[PDB]
């Protein structure tokens, strides 16, 4: 009956930098509530929690591959190898992951949306971690994934902007992850340089905090960025 | 804050810390 | 007969920032090798390796201890328990990292030390992890490692004061952790402060770099926060 | 640099980080 342990034990796996372990302190979090609808506190631990595992993984995937890129331009094959090698664990690590939150966002957390900004949230991320995906699969997967992202990017955004007002911190994270998934996955800087100026746009005319703000400059950062070469 | 809160900040935050000589990543600011 | 891929793929798991695995990519490099007289590349990895692993055990676990302090400072037993018993987990991880480079630097690296700078920094280093031990032993084995931190400290301090010059890196250095074993586990801040003054004069006068000059200012640093309240 | 090389500065400086109230832990520099 008590499952107020886990957010608690969980709040120390943070504290102490420990995340995959804190991803396991609300694994049980979801499950043993059953089909409850979850709170914003443990809300935010389970996106913080699986975005830090993920984030470590990304960062270590990013680093390796621009150092197989440096090494494919010497033609280095006994060297390039051993690199792949060792991404094939962090894209193995990667996959499960992703294959951990989605299903669990699919079994208990969709279905049980209330409110507004709760189905927008919940979709932002569901499109998120199939995005994740798409940054280093290949085959039918990556076509499945830069698919399955479309639809459920789209699917909030529907939500996003007549529900929510222009200013409302999600609304922006959701236009500026839709944004990068433009550009970076389906490689058309067009589309994307739109979406952010849009959302930008909107947000400006309401303006009249805190989390809101930094998400603008992020936005803006990226356009100045889409602009230069 | 950009290299505490985004991807792209604290990659370019690490590769910059380790004095390693490779080409910068093409990478946007994302949550 | 080629043990030089491990050499590069450690290196990577550095990059990458896995610690864990670059500490096995330098287990092989010991192993491997037999007996052989390791390189001045291959140690500072092996040491760069476990002290990143243990640092980051060491910082879970000063980081859960001094929240266990404010939770006795309330008396919350149901709290404490579960904040203790994860802790235990950390120093569970702890004791077998040090129960692992501890006797594979007692049986290939201490017995292959030809040069007078290659002993002091083995001999520093079995101190250094005997030190940790007993940063949260209680028992027979916290008196265990104070004794066997206290004898390998000396040990390398004898052909450290001996056959190194005052300003070698390591020389300082093991003075400066030979400094902190006094005020840490000792709690005699009496013969810390004298040891710690003793190797900066003699730094000083020889000083007529980079890595020496760190190491200095941690001296310094430590004297005037040994003598503040 | 010191929060780059010595437990005592990455100690202080996640602590301070994440906003953690409770008091200061008493540590010194080693390498
Ligand atoms: O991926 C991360 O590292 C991460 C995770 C959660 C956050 N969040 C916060 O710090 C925060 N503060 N308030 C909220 C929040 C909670 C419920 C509804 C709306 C805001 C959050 C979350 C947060 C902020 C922004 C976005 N976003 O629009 O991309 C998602 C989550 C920020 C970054
Ligand atoms: O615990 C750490 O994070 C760590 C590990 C290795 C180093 N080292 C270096 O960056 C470095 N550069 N040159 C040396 C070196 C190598 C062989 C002989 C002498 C110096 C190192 C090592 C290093 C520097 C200082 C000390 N020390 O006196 O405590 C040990 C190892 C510093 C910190």
């Amino acid at each position: 009956s008590t499952r107020e342990e886990n957010v608690y034990m969980a709040k120390l796996a943070e504290q102490a930098e420990r995340y995959e372990e804190m991803v396991e302190f609300m694994e049980k979090v979801a499950k043993t509530v059953d089909v409850e609808e979850l709170t914003v506190e443990e809300r935010n631990l389970l996106s913080v929690a699986y975005k830090n595992v993920i984030g470590a993984r990304r960062a270590s995937w990013r680093i390796i591959s621009s150092i197989e890129q440096k090494e494919e331009s010497r033609g280095n094959e006994d060297h390039v190898s051993s690199i792949k090698e060792y991404r094939g664990k962090i894209e193995a690590e990667l996959s499960k992951i992703c294959d951990g939150i989605l299903n669990l966002l699919e079994s208990h957390l969709i279905p049980v949306a209330s409110t507004a900004e709760s189905k927008v949230f919940y979709l932002k991320m569901k499109g998120d971690y199939h995005r994740y995906l798409a940054e280093f699969k290949t085959g039918a997967e990556r076509k499945e994934a830069a698919e399955n992202t479309l639809l459920a990017y789209k699917s909030a955004q529907d939500i996003a902007l007549a529900e929510l007002a222009p200013t409302h911190p999600i609304r922006l994270g959701l236009a500026l992850n839709f944004s990068v998934f433009y550009y970076e996955i389906l490689n058309s800087s067009d589309r994307a340089c739109n979406l952010a100026k849009q959302a930008f746009d909107d947000a400006i005319a309401e303006l009249d905090y805190k989390d809101s703000t930094l998400i603008m400059q992020l936005l803006r950062d990226n356009l100045t960025l889409w602009t230069s070469d | 804050r950009r290299e505490l809160h985004t991807l792209k900040g604290h990659v370019e935050a690490v590769v910059k810390l380790k004095g390693l000589d490779i080409e910068t990543i093409q990478q946007s600011y994302d949550i």
